[PDB]
Formats: C-alpha cells, sequence, structure tokens
C-alpha cells in the first residue's frame, strides 16, 4: 500500500545537523493526509509516533514537536483519536520519566473524550495513571485538586463510593491551602455527594444546609442544595440532632417552594406519618437513596418507622407489642428489636 | 562510549504515601472537623495535633482522651506535641 | 561567637571533609572532646548544631569519613555534653538509615543482575534514606537526566515498591554524585560530578566540541534557570584549577552572574593535567564542598501567662494534659511549636513557679 | 601508595583462589595482615568485600573460613574486630543450633564484665539478640525472660534496626505468655515497626500478633489506622486478620464465627492463636450481652441464647460469671 512514509522518515533520521524543516514537513504530511480516502492517515500517524518515540532524536526539539502534535490531535474525529491516543500512551510507556508533560495532557484528552461518550469507568482509570505524587515534575496545587475532584466525580457516577471516598480524602489535604474559591465550592459539593452516597444522611444534610448559605453560589444551585438537604434530613435516623436540623429547616423561609413542605411540617411537630402521605415522596427520591437495607425494607420506610416510634413515645405511657406493631405495620416481632435498638443510644 | 559516564551513585528519599490518616478515635477524616464543632457551627479552627510519633488526631478528640490515659492512642508511647498544623 | 568556625574544626577531625587529610592518631579525638567542652561553655548552639548536621550529611552521603567508630561515638559525646534531643534523634535516624541502605544496595545488586540494565551491576549503588530526618526541603527540580540513567531510576523504584510497598520514593538529584570519563585529546581523565554538572557537560556531547549559547544550554538541560548558572560556576570557576574542563566564557566577565548570551564551549585540547605533566590516568573531583540541599521576644511573652493560667485553673496536671490545654487555648494566636513550649517549660520550672512531682516524673503541682 | 598495592595483591590472591591453591594465599594474607593494618585504615571495606567474595563457597571450604577467622581473632586483637565477629557467630552458629559453637561464643565475657561491672550499647544489644534467638530456638522461656529483663536496662544505644526488633518481639511474646497485654501490644507494635524498614520474612507475622494483642485489649481503636500498618491491609495473608478486627469492634457474632470457620487453615494453625482463641469468642459475647440487656427489666434466658448462638447452659454459666 502507501507505506512510503517510513523510508523517508528513516532517511531523514540519520541527518548530521540539527534542523527545523522536519517539523514543517510533518505538518505538511498531516494536513495533506487529513482529507484521505481511508485509514492511511492513522497508519501514517502511528508510524510517525513509532519513529519519534525512539531516543535517537535529541530531547530538545522532540518534546516541543510532540506537544504540538498532541495539541493538533483533537481537531480530528474521535474514532481515530482514541486509537492514536492509546497507541502513543503505549509507545511512551517504556520511557515516561522523560516525557512527563505530554502524558498528562494526553490522558486528560482521553478522559474527556471517554466522558463525552457516557463512559464513567475507563475515564477514571485513564486519569488515575497520571503520576501526581511519584513524578519528577512539580504540578501546581490547582491541577492536582481538579484532577482529584474529576476522578471522584467519575467514580461516583459509576456507583463505586469506596473509590470516590478514597480519592476525595487526598483532595481534602490540598483543599485547605488552595486559594481558588470555585475549587473549594466544587470540593464541598463532591464531599457532600460522597457523604450522601455512604448512607451518612445527617452529615450530608448538615453540609448541604451549610453550603446553601453561600452567597457566591447561584440561586438555583442554592435551591437544589436546600432540596437535597431536606431529603437527607427526612431520610436521616431519628434523634435529637435530626430534630434540631428539622427545626432549623422549618425556620427557613425559602423552604415553601419545595414540593416536600407538607412532609417537613408533619415531621416537625412529632406527628405520625402514614403511607398515604408518602407515596408521592418515594417517586422523587434519588435511585441511590432507594436501595434496601438487606432486610426487605428500603431506607425510607425504616427512618419513617423510627420517627413514628419516637413520636409515639410522647403520647403514650406504656404500650404492648401488639399495639405497637399495629400502628407501625410490624406484624409482631421486629418492633421490639427496633425499640431496643433505639434505646442504649440515647435516642429514646 | 565516548563522552559518556562510567559509574553512577543514585540517592533517593522515601516518605509515606498518605500523610494525614483518619483520626482513630472519631473515624472521620482528620483534616475536616470533629463531631461537635460541625454541629455547633464553629468548625473552622478544629486543628490537628500531629505528635512526636507521627500520629495525627483532633484536638477536640484527644482532649477527652488525655484525661484518662496520657499516652499515644495507637502505639502507647509518650505523648508530646511536636508540630501542630492547619 | 565562633560557632560555625568551631564546627569547621570538627570537620577537620572526625572525617576528611576536604583539606582534613592531616590525621595522626586517635589522640585527636581527645582534642575533639575539648571542643565539645567549648560547646558547653559557649552560647547560641543552634548554629553549631545546624553546621554539625550539615557536615554529617555531607560526609555520610559521600562516604568520605576517615573513621566510623569515632563518628558513632560523637552522637553519645554530644548527648553527654548537652544538646537538644531532636538533633540526637535525627542523627540516630540518619545513622540507622545509612546502615539499612547498605543492605538495600546489596540486595538490589544481588537480585537485579540479569537484566544488565545499562551499566554493570557492580557500578550502580542505591542509597535510600528517610526523608523525615535526612532532609527538610520538599521542592522538586528537573535535571533532564541522560539516557544512560533513564533505565536505572525505574528499576530502583520497582525494587523499592516490591520490597517495601506503601512508601513513595522522591529522587533527590542535588545530592547525587558520579564519575564520568572524558576524551580531551592528550589525556583521558576521570571527573567527579553531580547530576546537574553531568547534564551540563553531556549537553555538548551530541555534536563534538562545537559551540553552544546560554539559551540553547538552558533549553537543553531544562534546569531551573538561575540554578543552572550556579552549576556553570562549578564548571568555569573551579578553585585551584590550572585549566577548567569547560574553558570558555565568551565575553570574559565573572561566573557569578551576567551570563547573558555567552557562548560556552568545551576545550577539546584543554590542559587538564595532574601536576601539569602527563594526564595519563588522572582523576579530578569537581563536586567540591558544595553540599547542596511577630518578633520572637514579643511573641514568647504570649505563652508564659497562658501556662500560668492553666496552672492557676487546676493545681494537678500531667505533661500531656498541659500540652493539650495549652494548644487548645493558643489556637487563636499563632500555632505553637515544640521547642518554644519546652523552653517555656524549663523556664517555668527554673523560676520555681511549679513543682515537679517526685513519685511521678510527669505530674506537675502548682507552686 | 600501598593501598592499591595490597589491592592488587588481594586481586591476585583471588585470581589464584579461583585456581584453588590455598596455602600460598592464606600465608600471604597472614603476612600482609600487619602491613595492611598499619599502612592504611582497613577496618570494614576491603576485608568485608573479601568476605563477600568468599561466602559464595559456604558449602565446603569450611576449614579455610575457620582458620581465616582464627587468625583474624588472634592476630587482629588490636582495634575492634568484634562487630563483624558476631556476624561470623551468626554465620557458623545458629546454622546447627546446639553445636558447641554456642558454648564457645561467650569469649566476649571480658567485654561483658567491663560493661556491666557501659557505653557499649550496640555490642551488648547484638549479643543479647543473638542469645535470645538461640534460646528461642531451644525453647527456654525462663532464659528468654531473664535476658529481656537484663536488656531492658540499656537506654543509651544506637542499634541496627533488626537487632532491636528481635528482642522487642521476644519481649512481646513473653508478655503475651505471662498475661500482661498492655506491654505486649506496644512491644509488638515496636517489633513490627522495626521489621518494616529492615527485614522481609518476619514482617507480616508481627502484625498478626499485634492484631491479636490489640483484640485481647478489650477492643478500642483499629490497629489498621496508623500509616505503618495501613498498606498491608489488603495483603492476602492478613485479609482474614483485618476482617476479624472489623468484626470484633462493632460487636457482632455471626461474622466473627463465619470468619473463624472459613479460615481454619490460615488462622487456627500456629500455636499462638489456637490457644488464645478461647479468651476470644467470650469477650465479644460478653460485650453483646451487656449491650443487649441494657433496656430490659425482665428478660428471657432462651432469648439471650438465641441472640448469642449458644445453648441455655452456656448462657446461664456466662450470666453467673458476669454477675459474680
Ligand atoms: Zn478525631
Ligand atoms: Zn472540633
Ligand atoms: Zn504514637
Amino acid at each position: 500500500m502507501a507505506a512510503a512514509v517510513r523510508q523517508d522518515l528513516a532517511q531523514l533520521m540519520n541527518s548530521s545537523g540539527s534542523h527545523k524543516d522536519l517539523a514543517g514537513k510533518y505538518r505538511q504530511i498531516l494536513e495533506k493526509a487529513i482529507q484521505l480516502s481511508g485509514a492511511e492517515q492513522l497508519e501514517a500517524l502511528k508510524a510517525f509516533v513509532e519513529a519519534m518515540v525512539n531516543e535517537n532524536v535529541s530531547l530538545v526539539i522532540s518534546r516541543q514537536l510532540l506537544t504540538d502534535f498532541c495539541t493538533h490531535l483533537p481537531n480530528l474525529p474521535d474514532s481515530t483519536a482514541k486509537e492514536i491516543y492509546h497507541f502513543t500512551l503505549e509507545k511512551i510507556q517504556p520511557r515516561v520519566i522523560s516525557f512527563e508533560e505530554q502524558v498528562a495532557s494526553i490522558r486528560q484528552h482521553l478522559a474527556s473524550i471517554y466522558e463525552k461518550e457516557e463512559d464513567w469507568r475507563n475515564a477514571a482509570q485513564v486519569l488515575v495513571g497520571i503520576p501526581l505524587e511519584t513524578g519528577q515534575k512539580q504540578y501546581n496545587v490547582d491541577y492536582k485538586l481538579e484532577t482529584y475532584l474529576k476522578i471522584a466525580r467519575l467514580y461516583l457516577e459509576d456507583d463505586d463510593p469506596v473509590q470516590a471516598e478514597a480519592y476525595i480524602n487526598r483532595a481534602s489535604l490540598l483543599q485547605n491551602e488552595s486559594t481558588n474559591e470555585q475549587l473549594q465550592i466544587h470540593y464541598k459539593v463532591c464531599y457532600a455527594r460522597v457523604l450522601d452516597y455512604r448512607r451518612k444522611f445527617i452529615e450530608a444534610a448538615q453540609r448541604y444546609n451549610e453550603l446553601s448559605y453561600k452567597t457566591i453560589v447561584h440561586e438555583s444551585e442554592r435551591l437544589e442544595a436546600l432540596k437535597h438537604a431536606l431529603h437527607c434530613t427526612i431520610l436521616a435516623s431519628a434523634g435529637q440532632q435530626r430534630s434540631r436540623m428539622l427545626a432549623t429547616l422549618f425556620k427557613d423561609e425559602r423552604c415553601q417552594q419545595l414540593a416536600a413542605y407538607g412532609i417537613l411540617e408533619k415531621m416537625y411537630l412529632d406527628r405520625i406519618i402514614r403511607g398515604n402521605q408518602l407515596q408521592e415522596f418515594a417517586a422523587m427520591l434519588m435511585p441511590h437513596q432507594k436501595a434496601t437495607t438487606a432486610d426487605g425494607s428500603s431506607i425510607l420506610d425504616r427512618a419513617v418507622i423510627e420517627h413514628n416510634l419516637l413520636s409515639a413515645s410522647k403520647l403514650y405511657n406504656n404500650i404492648t407489642f401488639e399495639e405497637l406493631g399495629a400502628l407501625l405495620e410490624i406484624p409482631a416481632a421486629k418492633a421490639e428489636k427496633i425499640a431496643s435498638q433505639m434505646i442504649t443510644e440515647g435516642r429514646m | 562510549k565516548m563522552f559518556s559516564l562510567k559509574k553512577w551513585n543514585a540517592v533517593a528519599m522515601w516518605s509515606w504515601d498518605v500523610e494525614c490518616d483518619t483520626c482513630a478515635i472519631c473515624r472521620v477524616q482528620v483534616m475536616d472537623a470533629c463531631l461537635r464543632c460541625q454541629a455547633e457551627n464553629k468548625q473552622e479552627d478544629c486543628v490537628v495535633v500531629w505528635g512526636e510519633c507521627n500520629h495525627s488526631f483532633h484536638n477536640c478528640c484527644m482532649s477527652l482522651w488525655v484525661k484518662q490515659n496520657n499516652r499515644c492512642p495507637l502505639c502507647q508511647q509518650d505523648w508530646v506535641v511536636q508540630r501542630i498544623g492547619k | 561567637k565562633c560557632p560555625e568556625l568551631l564546627a569547621n574544626y570538627c570537620d577537620m577531625l572526625l572525617r576528611k571533609t576536604p583539606l582534613s587529610k592531616k590525621l595522626t592518631s586517635e589522640e585527636i579525638e581527645a582534642k575533639l572532646k575539648e571542643v565539645l567542652l567549648v560547646l558547653k561553655y559557649v552560647q547560641n548552639k543552634d548554629v553549631f548544631m545546624r553546621y554539625h548536621k550539615a557536615h554529617l550529611t555531607r560526609r555520610l552521603i559521600l562516604d568520605i569519613s576517615a573513621d566510623s567508630e569515632i563518628e558513632e561515638n560523637m552522637v553519645e559525646w554530644l548527648r553527654e555534653v548537652g544538646m537538644p534531643a531532636d538533633y540526637v534523634n535525627k542523627l540516630a535516624r540518619m545513622f540507622q538509615d545509612i546502615k539499612v541502605s547498605e543492605d538495600l544496595n546489596q540486595a538490589f545488586k544481588e537480585m537485579h543482575k540479569n537484566n544488565k540494565l545499562a551499566l554493570p551491576a557492580d557500578s550502580v549503588n542505591i542509597k535510600i534514606l528517610n526523608a523525615g530526618a535526612w532532609s527538610r526541603s520538599s521542592e522538586k527540580v528537573f535535571v533532564s537526566l541522560p539516557t544512560e540513567l533513564e533505565d536505572l531510576i525505574p528499576e530502583v523504584e520497582e525494587f523499592y515498591k516490591k520490597n517495601h510497598s506503601g512508601r513513595k520514593l522522591h529522587w533527590h538529584h542535588l545530592m547525587s554524585n558520579g564519575i564520568i570519563t572524558f576524551k580531551n585529546e592528550v589525556g583521558q581523565y576521570d571527573l567527579e560530578v553531580t547530576t546537574f554538572q553531568l547534564a551540563v557537560l553531556f549537553a555538548w556531547n551530541q555534536r563534538p566540541r562545537e559551540k553552544i549559547s546560554f539559551e540553547n544550554l538552558k533549553l537543553a538541560t531544562e534546569l531551573p534557570d538561575a540554578e543552572l548558572r550556579r552549576t556553570l560556576w562549578s564548571l568555569v570557576a573551579f578553585p585551584k584549577l590550572k585549566r577548567q574542563v569547560l574553558l570558555y566564557e565568551p565575553q570574559v566577565n565573572s561566573p557569578k552572574d551576567f551570563t547573558e548570551g555567552t557562548l560556552f564551549s568545551v576545550n577539546q585540547e584543554f590542559s587538564l593535567i595532574k601536576n601539569a605533566k602527563v594526564q595519563k590516568r588522572g582523576k579530578i573531583n569537581l563536586i567540591g564542598r558544595l553540599q547542596l540541599t511577630g518578633i520572637v521576644q514579643l511573641r514568647i511573652l504570649r505563652t508564659q501567662e497562658a501556662i500560668i493560667q492553666i496552672m492557676k485553673m487546676r493545681k494537678k496536671i500531667s505533661n500531656a494534659q498541659l500540652q493539650t490545654e495549652l494548644v487548645e487555648i493558643l489556637k487563636n494566636m499563632f500555632l505553637p511549636q515544640k521547642k518554644m513550649i519546652k523552653e517555656q517549660i524549663e523556664w517555668l520550672i527554673e523560676h520555681k513557679y511549679i513543682r515537679r512531682d517526685e513519685s511521678d516524673i510527669n505530674t506537675f503541682i502548682y507552686m | 601508595k600501598g593501598e592499591w598495592g595490597f589491592k592488587a595483591l588481594k586481586q591476585m590472591i583471588k585470581i589464584n583462589f579461583k585456581l584453588t591453591n590455598f596455602p600460598e594465599m592464606m600465608n600471604r594474607y597472614k603476612q600482609l595482615l600487619t602491613y595492611i593494618r598499619s599502612a592504611v585504615t582497613r577496618n570494614y571495606s576491603e576485608k568485608s568485600i573479601n568476605s563477600i567474595l568468599d561466602y559464595i563457597s559456604t558449602s565446603k571450604q569450611m576449614d579455610l573460613l575457620q582458620e581465616f577467622y582464627e587468625t583474624t581473632l588472634e592476630a587482629l586483637k588490636d582495634a575492634k574486630n568484634d562487630r563483624l565477629w558476631f556476624k561470623t557467630n551468626t554465620k557458623l552458629g545458629k546454622l546447627y543450633l546446639e553445636r558447641e559453637e554456642y558454648g564457645k561464643l561467650q569469649k566476649i565475657l571480658r567485654q561483658l564484665h567491663q560493661s556491666c561491672q557501659l557505653k557499649k550499647g550496640t555490642q551488648l544489644l547484638e549479643i543479647y539478640a543473638l542469645e535470645i534467638q538461640m534460646y528461642t530456638a531451644q525453647k527456654n522461656n525462663k532464659k528468654l525472660k531473664a535476658l529481656y529483663e537484663q536488656s531492658l536496662h540499656i537506654k543509651s544505644a544506637i542499634p541496627h534496626p533488626l537487632i532491636m526488633g528481635v528482642i522487642r518481639e521476644c519481649g512481646g511474646k513473653m508478655h503475651l505468655r505471662e498475661g500482661e497485654f498492655e506491654k505486649a501490644h506496644t512491644d509488638f507494635f515496636e517489633a513490627f515497626k522495626n521489621y518494616d524498614e529492615s527485614g522481609s520474612p518476619r514482617r507480616t507475622t508481627c502484625l498478626k500478633y499485634l492484631v491479636l494483642a490489640n483484640m485481647l485489649m478489650k477492643s478500642g481503636i483499629n490497629p489498621f489506622d496508623s500509616q505503618e500498618a495501613k498498606p498491608y491491609k489488603n495483603d492476602p495473608e492478613i485479609l482474614a486478620m483485618t476482617n476479624l478486627v472489623s468484626a470484633y469492634q462493632n460487636n457482632d457474632i455471626t461474622e466473627f464465627e463465619k470468619i473463624l470457620k472459613t479460615n481454619h487453615s490460615n488462622i487456627m494453625d500456629d500455636p499462638f492463636i489456637r490457644e488464645h482463641i478461647e479468651e476470644l469468642l467470650r469477650n465479644i459475647r460478653t460485650q453483646v450481652l451487656i449491650k443487649l440487656i441494657k433496656p430490659y427489666t425482665r428478660i428471657h434466658i432462651p432469648f439471650i441464647s438465641k441472640e448469642l448462638n449458644i445453648d441455655v447452659a452456656d448462657v446461664e454459666s456466662l450470666l453467673v460469671q458476669c454477675i459474680l
């Protein structure tokens, strides 16, 4: 076929004196191969990368031309872009310590194109490969924070909270020193989402409520944070902290816009909640909050059961097990277990 | 082998990958807050207590612990404050 | 006071740091003891301690110590003479790390002996020391190492990860040293150089002697700008040198600064000859003595009445409790250190404001 | 320069040694001993590199090594030959254990009497560690205990960080056997810390003993939180151990018993956990019982039996023991 590029590249390789026309002819070849009949451009670029990777070229113009080719790469359909990115990542692998700058940008571009295709697994693995601690280059704090938040978000969208928490713990180290307020807000949002995904509902609710008071955040995002805080507080376990949080949220004036104001007003006054006034609530619950507790009961109708039990403690002096299960939907048995669990922790 | 080196002596320095690990007493990340400062809404100092050994904790966490036992919670060594950072 | 100069005397006795070849017998060690007595009489021991630590780091990281038992006993002698415990602990950690590094290097040489790397397995030595005691800075600077050493760092990193997984190794290129071979016409003389000097010398190696400019050298070595100039000072202004290896400077000037766009070039026929007569098998060391690596009085008055406040609040307290309460109170002010609190502790006990319990060494009593 | 002189001399020495022909070499090295010593400070580098080149023939050439070390002892009496000589002790002795080399090794008795009745902390620690290893090989607990109490006095030494971690491990085992867990926990933590930096085989073995000591400490604080022990959390050898730690704290019964039953061939093998497992499976049950009967005023014994997965008689015995 039309594989004549390799011979002329090899012939130019053994040149005696340093020159710049090689970059110009590379640009000419690439631009004339952009509009090509088939995949000959991909083969030409692969041969170019293979010939360029070899150490025989001095590392004073190799880096500049490599990053120029990397920056010119995205102006190309992603089908060949993914393949060429994988090829160059594999070819740079044997010697990485020299080209520690282009690898980062290449992996960032690969992760971006993977994310644009709704693929939250491979992009995280690609972004992980960037050496941010064990590397000879010194990256700025903002770059590391942004990469960590990106990886945490990608892991969260893949329903893997453990990895998201592990990679947000590192970002928490650099949060306190970075001066970018937008980065701090993004880190706070990511941490709140991670806490929500770990079934720690009261802490996530408190964090969301605190974030809702930030003036920098735009109004719609503030309302979204308030709604998430309300949902987390409602889903939280009964106790004094939850009661205080409910009172604080009820004191807020802007809480009437949310569609769950009736449930908040009923739960604030220690009123028993039945299943009739909850069916529309479970419709708007996020799917990660609808998971069961491996006991046949979802998260919602365990917090609501604990709240009913706590509220019944104010309007009764002594109650039998059968009557306690009659108004709590427990047949006879687990009502006693729930009551005993709610005690020995100071809740009731 | 012209214009080339012959013998090389490399020197490298190792350090722990994760510096600030979770506080053992409270189990929540050390450089965020304690349990009560966030609830009472003064959780802006809440500063860590890196000790002589290398173990980090919360000041609020360790304040209750030191009263009973005056040794490091993990390695049971003498507890003296080496450097406090925030 | 003399301070650092006195430390220089120690550098002339405990090891052959540079011009310290004048060693006679073990009796000089006794003289060193007298120097220790001076350290007891004189004040401002922080500078002396820092100079001693720097000298020990320079001697150990280069393996130029005249004696080993004397160096080991120096820690005990300094502890007996009286010094901060942090310095003694750091010295002990450094000695332990140096001891472990020999075994690590032996294991690396014995295990990796089939891949052949680039150089022989008996010519590469690896010394991994803990960064919490043997170093204080944490800034990384690129050096653009040559292709020969580009295949040795990854192998060392892989071996360290396999043996001691859980720790990250950050290579320090400033403290590394090596020996290179030159071919400057009349005589091939070995030269001892660091990493930056090696990179600077090897930059002009891909095209004979030729001639290169300052901008080209900076773009090739990719050094940290001004620091690169300092490296040039090592290769253009070598003290007591008849003829430098890189005998160039273009517009004369001085190696300190004002390099501008000087065209430095290596001298192919440079007269680098030992004793100025036939450099058949000479050797030149170019590293030299490099060893590259709220006012106080108004601020110290803050904490003493804080300690006295903690004491007047409660009479009975332990050391750990006192530290916890002190650091609990002083968070709004500056973050306390360890040395300041200790200094205040014996300043308080020496003024007899508090009583040290006899049964318990840590329990304190108010007055 | 005589340094390169005897460097070339030992070079030929080894060139001829590859062609065996020993008596000439030995006698040449013997007559060059004093000249090399006086001319240049020999100490470690050259003699130790010769020993490195020579230990590759540890099989056979035993008589040659023995006579080499004899002449090094009786000729290099000047200066300190001891520090590498305990290395010869570890090489020859503890290879056949109870051989009379153990009885002979006590020729350091003059230094022993000079120190005890100091400032030679390193040598004392090394010899104490060697004797501890030998007496552990022979399983003499009283001698190990006496050695540990005698070694506890030294607090002004700078040892290699493997010698210290052996006597610390011995002290931890002694404390565990005697019954003092408080010191056993810290002793095993110190032993693991010293093994981590230098060592290999007995590295993921002191961690397991440390975990067991912490679990015999009435719970409190997960050992897998310090920076030294976290990297080995996912190690296959220690996965059962960290699962046991996670089960013990946050009291539960089914997970603990399931972990104990599944890893029968990985936990219940050594004679150290197979004996102390009876103290466990009883502290966790006691904690569960205390946590369960808190909000009750009149409870049924069979209910406790169902909760604790034991029969009525064991529940009654446990209740009687707890009340008494
Ligand atoms: Zn804490
Ligand atoms: Zn706090
Ligand atoms: Zn500690």
